């Protein structure tokens, strides 16, 4: 920033870019050191009432894997999922 | 239209994919045919290889071809038509429409012990 | 046989008459918590954590005190239940001092374990907590009876296994004490086992105070010396040093118990 | 009791890959001892191959020896090609460890160990 | 000067990485993801909390998912980085490294002020992530993202139409997207040679659904397009930072089971079950049910996975890590026949290789 | 305090010439901030 | 249930029930459990004399096309016979899933290499030998790719302890790094964490 | 055929990569662990274990911590049933001992017991 | 409140001392024994008796959420003033 | 969604080759490059001047260990041993006893500088924030043991950087 203005000219013209409107040193424009207290928000499972914890209760819902086929028609032959569905070309930057 | 490139590399640009699949997909059938009827293999890939041979025989366009086999490129297709003829020429040489050849050990797939 | 059916989630156990809902629950590898309930102890019924649903029932019964009729499908992880072992650990917690760090029973608290297991996540109690006056029973016993959730197995314990008759309830309602109401000092050859199964940390080993902690000790089993009894032992250790000497439950030599000097 | 075979159908095909592995070991000993430029002799070496076959000379399971032939042709490639440094090659000569009290008596002098 | 084969010797950073998680509990044993992909580090914490939250049947609150996509683009800037400026500082362009580790500096700085470390961080946990952001965090990451497009484009400007890093890159480590599936790679590998294939569009996870961004595909396999890609990336990086920046919505960064994610310290000074909750979690740990899980994410490297066996208990059974740089490695000896000696250095480079992922 | 500076320079500190009886003329060293002056000179914190 | 549990994904549940009974009755020659985990995860627990018939076909056939190779694994379960675990995991490009074809062995019965399937294999299956000691039939190039070059045993096995049994330092006198059996100055503290109570009343095993 | 008979004991011990005083000199313990007496849940008497011989722990010199020289000092298997830890234990060359699973037995309970009216069964509080 | 044994060396809040046929004072010799000097239970014990007029009190250290746990002292004894177990800090009821 | 990176198919009319070959003969981009490295030459450099300038920090930052006391001189520790259960590399040993006057306080609390990793779970399990990781990173060693650390060491550590310590935890426990 300190840098004078025949040297920031020949900085530009060789770079051929503007390089004081995007300084890769930091000055003033940077968040403070010391900032004010935060308040954090509480979650959804901070309720004094319908707050059962057997009503959600993640780890307690997970069952075993349940076994389709095991060894103790016409029917359609299936994939694991439907086909991939192609990508779209981008209308932001094709490069195209 | 003469698509310049696949975009995948080493998948070359085939000149022409219908007949291609034609010839693949009668292959298959043929190859397919040496199968037992009860083999659920050959069920299931007459099944699908008659679908995608009706499909190349009612479709002329290339790209409308691309968009309803729904397999991306159709070199990519030719070359699922390839893996799934290999595919079936070996199941033929490994018979596993057989029963079980061993059953596992009584707890062998119980998790947690 | 006279074994009545009964079901337990609708598992179909064979069950001797008498038998409580709680056995009946073991008898298929399913653990009913409980406080008060101690199998070599008379039932006392009144922690209220072993509380069950039993079905086409609009009432959850205590398991460590209630016979199965026959016929009952006794629902251990129904919603109502799970609901009735909430509410009642969050009864226990409510008054309980945030003692974890401090005390000894922790790593190993019945309390700490199935509050995890069975009681809800956080708190409720916006009040302030009792608390208990502190107890001298003895150099074995370390007393801090905040910490006391009232299960009796003090009492029933001193009474019925030492036969002691010296540990009682002073009090009534949430001022109810444990102790002997009296500077007396609990002395029986069997004092510590005390130590062993109340569930919470307000009866904790003197000796043992503070030095240890039940994660980090290596559990060796092993037997008594001390007499010719052949009490089976845990010598639990530490980094080569002797921790502690629990007991080990061996049902035809020292039921669960070891003597004051084995400990 | 019926398994699956790993390459030997029993102990004699099993035994004939042991004798090839000794025979390739022993070939290998004196070109060890001079790439590596060792300080031990091709009599001291060879000792060694002999110590660790005989070490495992116990066994009578055709899978487990020809899993101990693998692994020694494991070795022998690591050994040809120079994968192992001088130090792999002489960790085989417990050179820097002190002798094992090896009677009762001086073992119950050093400490508590049976 | 051909080379004929190419037989790479790892192992030299094996440290027994999973068996040491097996005797730990899954919070103990997240800082090792850490230090495997060293130079992503938290893309391998995501990883990791993505398949124990899948293992334990919770899900982090909305803000931590905002807040795992925002750090997990910025590591990938900071991968992307080292990958590049490394890639050239091989090949003998060593002035765009120091060029672009000043604003690998800031984002470290980033890391330190949401963490307290500058690389290793332990931040993001299974349930969401450890703490919340410092208050004027996102106006700096904003200050970063405004002027990285530019040092993007003087390290583009270096080494792109630079005749001489593209007689380094142009023909070397071709590899057909074929033999790309075939030989397990992943990421940038499969994608610069046209495969179109990224987790973050096919597998989504956290927020990546709800982020919009375009995906660099290659043409010709070579070192050249896989450079393009990773520069690309990072173009496309400060574009979904830009949109986690205006899109981080409020509320908590935990998930709120105490069960899971520990209490906060006023409440666990207070409360009797959020102590007992704290003093469970960080002495037992929370038990995860038994199951085998493998999760997956797009890594700067690529396909990043764990496979995760939990047998009940709060440590894992087993925790292999699948990590792309394996694949990379094995292939390396397909990629290089026909090369030359200095064109194996540009091999590996452009296959990104951070080899405490390689040898765990 | 030189807030012109860009950001790692605009504070720094001359250290003293003797401390604690060493030296420390030409021996200048790091760890001679007290920890009172550590939290600014980091940048901790805006407080001196 | 909705803020903090993990939501269920019943139509990728279906799916890959379905395509599971696809498999085990397309091959029920080696086919011995399809399973698949609430969080929808596809496991095919096959016989280890399928190793090849099965992977090919997830790689070829065009309801699979499962052309990736993500992770090789192996698990060592000492209670069962066969302690060794072999675990593929696959990716299909083409229908976007994963599946994850489950095998078994011990340290006696070689499994079949699977790199004439899938390249990518060759070193996996090669770090199963490193780690576990699992032998594979007909692999190109079978040796140790993680372990230093004069290492005794197999370090993933849960027999083998933390630390090794051997432990290298400069030696002076040789001039040398060298070898000896291992001493901690800090044994490492082992600690019994496990609760005595149950977690998870729905993974409970029925007694004896 | 394909398959090969093998009658001979199953041994492993020169595969492992143990050291020989590290199989011929360790006594293997497979156990039910006792319930921990400060506890009421039985989750940890449900399976066997294998543990070994402790052997000697000593002060390090510097901090005062426990230095060993026992690779196998921490090394605890888990297995289903008996058997399993048997035949793990035969296969590696272990020596071992084994432990019976002690259940405690079926109590008779009655809370009308407390209450008799002629029987010292009777609480004299509660 | 430190002191010091026969032989010149520090003896530390915990207690320990070399004794002086133990060879591992070497390690200090031509360097230091690195003891703290402020004992913390002489410290606590400086702290006056808090004077309350309620029966049952809290204590969290100080500070808030920067102490310790909250908990709570009964002061039903009068022989024995009520301790802080994490903080040592002691009360009495005035009554 | 996508986007062809280098799939650009070059102008063949005399302008574009001539441009192209004018690129070649006359070597633009490398003017180009020299022109870039030009324009960094006279920026001003990012370097800070060490050890008069500091690297920037923050109050979480993760350096070195000490144990903190109460303000009345009574040390925070009461041995719950969390920090050593919580510690992912075993750095902490802790041994425990009741001391004269019936306090739960440690006797050993040893932090290996040389295992630890330096997270910060130990000072996130203590439940009175006895331990915790302070802001000093320059306290490299000559030897090895100088950086195994026991009680009396971090005490030490605590008493030096209290003033630091309390406010950068000030600064900081409203996210804890
Ligand atoms: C061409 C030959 C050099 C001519 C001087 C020169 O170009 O100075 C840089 C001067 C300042 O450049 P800048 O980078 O924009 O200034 C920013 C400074 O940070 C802003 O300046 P500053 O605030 O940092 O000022 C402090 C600086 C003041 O700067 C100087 O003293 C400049 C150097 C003078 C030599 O003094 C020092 O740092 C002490 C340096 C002492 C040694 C200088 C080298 C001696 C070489 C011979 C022995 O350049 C110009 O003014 C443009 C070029 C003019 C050339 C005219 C024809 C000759
Ligand atoms: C009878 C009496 C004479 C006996 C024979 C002596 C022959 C002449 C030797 C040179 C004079 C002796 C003193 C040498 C330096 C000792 C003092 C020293 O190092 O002071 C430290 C000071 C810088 O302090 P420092 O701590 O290093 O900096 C930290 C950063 N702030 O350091 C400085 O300020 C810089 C020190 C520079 C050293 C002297 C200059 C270089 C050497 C010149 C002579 C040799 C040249 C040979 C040809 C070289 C190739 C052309
Ligand atoms: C420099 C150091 C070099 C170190 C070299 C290390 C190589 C170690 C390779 C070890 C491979 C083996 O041990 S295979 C041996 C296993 N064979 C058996 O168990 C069957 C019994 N074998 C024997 O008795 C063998 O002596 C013979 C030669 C096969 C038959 O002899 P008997 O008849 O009379
Ligand atoms: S008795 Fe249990 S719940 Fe109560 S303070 Fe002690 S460890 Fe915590
Ligand atoms: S002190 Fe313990 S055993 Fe006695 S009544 Fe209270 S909780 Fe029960
Ligand atoms: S920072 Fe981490 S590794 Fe270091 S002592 Fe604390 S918990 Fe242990
Ligand atoms: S430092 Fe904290 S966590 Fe560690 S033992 Fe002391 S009080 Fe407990
Ligand atoms: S256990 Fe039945 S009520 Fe206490
Ligand atoms: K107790
Ligand atoms: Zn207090």
């Amino acid at each position: 920033a300190s840098a004078t203005r025949l040297i920031q000219g020949l900085r530009n013209w060789a770079s051929g870019r503007d390089l004081q409107a995007k300084l890769q040193l930091r000055y003033q424009e940077i968040s403070k050191r010391t900032q004010p207290p935060p308040k954090l928000p509480v979650g959804p499972s901070h309720r004094l009432s319908n707050n059962y914890y057997c009503a959600r209760d993640g780890r307690r819902e997970a069952m075993p894997p349940s076994i389709v086929m095991s060894s103790q028609s016409e029917k359609k032959a299936v994939s694991p999922a439907p086909p991939i569905k192609r990508w779209e070309l981008s209308q932001d930057e094709p490069y195209l | 239209l003469l698509k310049k490139t696949t975009g995948l590399v080493g998948l070359a640009v085939c000149e022409t994919p219908h007949e291609r699949l034609k010839i693949l997909y009668t292959k298959i059938l043929d190859v397919l045919g040496h199968i037992p009827k009860n083999a659920a293999y050959r069920k299931y890939t007459e099944q699908i290889t008659n679908e995608k041979l009706s499909i190349v025989k009612a479709e002329p366009d290339v790209k409308k071809l691309e968009e309803q086999l729904q397999g991306g490129q159709i070199e990519e297709v030719i070359l699922q038509a390839e893996n799934e003829l290999s595919l079936a020429r070996k199941m033929i040489q490994w018979k596993p429409w057989e029963p079980l050849v061993e059953e596992p050990p009584a707890s062998q797939w119980k998790w947690p012990i | 046989s006279n074994l009545i059916e009964v079901f337990v989630d609708g598992q179909s156990v064979m069950v001797e008459p008498g038998t409580t809902v709680l056995q009946a629950c073991e008898k298929v590898g399913m653990q009913i918590p409980r406080f008060c309930y101690h199998e070599r102890l008379s039932v006392a019924g009144n922690c209220r954590m072993c509380l069950v649903e039993i079905e086409k029932a609009p009432k959850v019964v205590a398991a460590c005190a209630m016979p199965v009729m026959k016929g009952w499908n006794i629902l251990t992880n129904s919603e109502k239940t799970k609901k009735a072992r909430e509410g009642v650990m969050e009864f226990l917690l409510a008054n309980h001092p945030l003692d974890c760090p401090i005390c000894d029973q922790g790593g190993e608290c019945d309390l700490q374990d199935q509050s995890m297991m069975f009681g809800s996540d956080r708190s409720r109690f916006l009040e302030g907590k009792r608390a208990v006056e502190d107890k001298n029973i003895g150099p074995l016993v370390k007393t801090i009876m905040t910490r006391c959730i009232q299960c009796t197995r003090c009492i029933r314990f001193a009474s019925e296994i030492a036969g002691v008759d010296d540990l009682g309830t002073t009090g009534r309602g949430n001022d109810m004490q444990v102790g002997t109401y009296i500077e007396k000092m609990f002395m029986s050859e069997l004092s510590g086992n005390i130590i062993d199964i109340c569930p919470v940390g307000a009866l904790t080993s003197k000796p043992y105070a503070f030095t240890a902690r039940p994660w980090e000790t290596r559990k060796t089993e092993s037997i008594d010396v001390m007499d010719a009894v052949g009490s089976n032992i845990v010598v639990s250790t530490r980094t080569g040093e002797v921790m502690r000497i629990l007991p080990r439950m061996h049902e035809d030599i020292n039921e669960e118990w070891i003597s004051d000097k084995t400990r | 009791t019926s398994v699956k075979p790993i390459f030997s159908r029993d102990m004699n095909e099993a035994k004939r890959r042991v004798r090839e592995l000794y025979r390739a070991w022993y070939r290998e000993v004196p070109n060890t001892v001079h790439l590596f430029q060792l300080d031990i002799s091709v009599k001291q070496g060879r000792d060694k191959v002999r110590e660790m076959f005989k070490k495992n000379a116990h066994v009578t399971d055709p899978r487990v020896v020809d899993l101990l032939v693998i692994k020694g042709k494991m070795e022998l490639e690591e050994t040809i090609n120079v994968w192992k440094q001088r130090t792999h090659v002489m960790r085989f000569f417990h050179e820097t460890e002190a002798p094992r009290p090896k009677d009762f008596l001086s073992k119950f002098y050093v400490g508590h160990d049976p | 000067e051909m080379v004929r084969k190419c037989d790479p010797h790892i192992g030299l950073l094996h440290r027994g990485t999973e068996k040491l998680i097996e005797y730990k509990t899954y919070l103990q044993a997240l800082p090792y993801f850490d230090r495997l992909d060293y130079v992503s580090m938290m893309c391998n914490e995501q990883a990791y909390s993505l398949a124990v939250e899948k293992l334990l049947n919770i899900q982090p609150p909305p803000r931590a998912q905002w807040i795992r996509v925002l750090f997990g683009e910025i590591t990938r800037l900071l991968n992307h980085i080292m990958a590049v400026t490394t890639h050239a500082l091989d090949i003998g362009a060593m002035t765009p490294f120091f060029w672009m580790f000043e604003e690998r500096e800031k984002m470290f700085e980033f890391y330190e002020r949401v963490s307290g470390a500058r690389m290793h961080a332990a931040y993001v946990r299974p349930g969401g992530v450890h703490q919340d952001l410092p208050l004027g965090l996102m106006d700096d990451i904003y200050e970063f993202s405004k002027n990285f497009s530019l040092r993007i484009d003087e390290l583009e400007e270096m080494l792109t139409n630079n005749r001489i890093w593209r007689n380094r890159t142009v023909d070397i480590g071709v590899v057909t997207a074929e033999d790309a599936l075939n030989y397990g790679f992943s990421g940038v590998m499969l994608r610069g040679s046209g495969i179109q294939w990224d987790l973050r569009k096919t597998q989504p996870y956290d927020v990546y659904d709800q982020v919009e961004f375009d995906v660099p595909i290659g043409s010709r396999g070579d070192c050249y397009d896989r450079y393009l890609c990773r520069v690309e990336e990072m173009r496309q990086s400060i574009r979904i930072i830009s949109q986690c920046l205006n899109k981080m919505p409020p509320g908590e960064i935990k998930v709120d089971d105490a069960k899971v994610s520990p209490p906060k310290r006023a409440e666990m000074k207070t409360s009797m079950e959020s102590l007992i909750h704290h003093f469970k979690l960080y002495t037992e740990g929370y038990q995860v049910p038994p199951g085998a899980t493998y999760t997956a994410i797009e890594a700067p490297k690529g396909e990043f996975g764990v496979y995760l066996v939990s047998d009940g208990s709060s440590r894992p059974y087993r925790c292999k890590i699948k990590a792309p740089g394996f694949a990379h490695l094995a292939g390396l000896d397909k990629m290089s026949k026909g090369h030359m000696l200095a064109d194996v250095v540009a091999i590996i480079g452009t296959q990104d290789i951070v080899f405490g992922e390689v040898d765990r | 305090e030189d807030n012109k500076q860009f950001f790692g320079r605009h504070r720094w500190v001359i250290y003293t010439t003797e401390m604690n009886g060493k030296n420390t003329f030409w021996d200048v060293d790091g760890s001679m901030v007290p920890p009172e002056w550590h939290r600014w000179l980091h940048c901790m914190t805006d407080d001196p | 249930t909705r803020p903090t549990v993990r939501p269920r994904n019943d139509v990728a549940h279906k799916q890959l029930s379905a395509f599971g009974e696809y498999v085990a009755e397309i091959l029920p020659k080696y086919v011995q459990q399809v399973q698949v985990s609430c969080f929808s995860e596809l496991e095919i627990c096959i016989h280890p004399d399928g190793v090849i018939p099965v992977l090919t076909f997830l790689r070829d056939h065009s309801n699979a096309q499962f052309k990736s190779l993500a992770d090789l694994t192996a698990v060592d379960i000492p209670t069962r016979q066969n302690r060794f675990e072999i675990v593929y995991n696959l990716l299909s490009l083409r229908f976007n899933s994963r599946i994850r074809v489950k095998t078994y062995t011990d340290e006696l019965t070689p499994v079949e290499s699977s790199v004439s399937v899938y390249k990518a294999a060759n070193w996996y299956e090669r770090e199963i030998w490193d780690m576990f000691g699992v032998f594979f039939a007909n692999h190109p190039d079978l040796r140790r790719i993680l372990t230093d070059y004069g290492f005794e045993g197999h370090p993933f096995r849960k027999d083998f302890p933390l630390s090794g049994y051997v432990e290298l330092r400069y030696d002076d006198e040789v001039k040398r790094v060298v070898a000896e059996p291992v001493e901690l100055a800090q044994e490492f503290r082992k600690f019994d964490l496990n609760s005595p109570w149950e977690a998870f009343p729905a993974y409970r095993q029925p007694p004896e | 055929t394909q398959l090969i008979t093998v009658d001979e004991k199953l041994d492993i011990t020169t595969l492992t990569g143990v050291p020989e005083e590290h199989i011929k000199t360790r006594k293997a313990r497979i156990f039910v662990p006792a319930r921990n007496n400060m506890q009421s849940g039985v989750n940890n008497t449900k399976k066997w274990k294998m543990e070994f011989d402790t052997r000697e722990r000593w002060e390090n010199p510097l901090m005062g911590w426990a230095s060993t020289a026992d690779p196998l000092s921490n090394l605890v298997l888990t297995f289903s049933t008996k058997e399993d830890a048997i035949a793990f234990a035969e296969k590696n060359g272990w020596s071992y001992d084994v432990e019976e699973r002690k259940v405690p037995k079926p109590k008779s309970k009655s809370y009308g017991a407390n209450f008799s009216w002629n029987k010292r069964t009777r609480v004299s509080t509660k | 409140g430190v002191r010091t044994s026969p032989t010149g060396e520090k003896v530390t809040h915990t207690g320990q001392v070399y004794d002086d046929e133990d060879y591992r004072r070497v390690r200090f010799v031509g360097r230091q024994k690195e003891v703290n000097e402020n004992f913390a239970i002489d410290l606590i014990a400086e702290q006056p008796v808090s004077q309350v007029g309620s029966r049952v009190i809290s204590c969290d250290g100080g500070g808030g959420a920067l102490g310790h746990p909250r908990v709570y002292i009964n002061l039903d004894k009068e022989t024995k003033t009520g301790t802080c177990g994490y903080c040592g800090l002691q009360f009495r009821q005035q009554h | 969604t996508y986007k062809y990176v280098n799939l650009r198919e070059p102008s063949m009319d005399m302008k574009s080759v001539t441009d192209r070959a004018a690129q070649t003969l006359l070597w633009t981009e490398l003017i180009r490059g020299l022109g870039m490295t030009l324009s960094y030459l006279f920026r001003e450099p990012a370097t800070i001047n060490y050890p008069f300038e500091k690297g920037p920090l923050s109050p979480r930052f993760r350096g070195e260990h000490a144990l903190r006391r109460y303000p009345s001189g009574e040390e925070r520790c009461i041995a719950c041993k969390l920090c050593e259960a919580v510690c992912p590399a075993q750095a902490i040993t802790i041994e425990a006893e009741p001391r004269a006057d019936g306090s739960r306080r440690t006797t050993r609390y040893d932090i290996d500088m040389t295992k630890c990793i330096y997270c910060g779970f130990c000072q996130e399990a203590c439940p009175v924030d006895a331990i915790v990781e302070g802001p000093n990173f320059e306290f490299s060693t000559e030897t090895h043991e100088e950086l195994l650390y026991n009680k009396e060491k971090l005490l030490n550590n605590g008493d030096k950087w209290e003033a630091e310590i309390a406010a950068n935890i000030q600064a900081d426990y409203l996210y804890r």
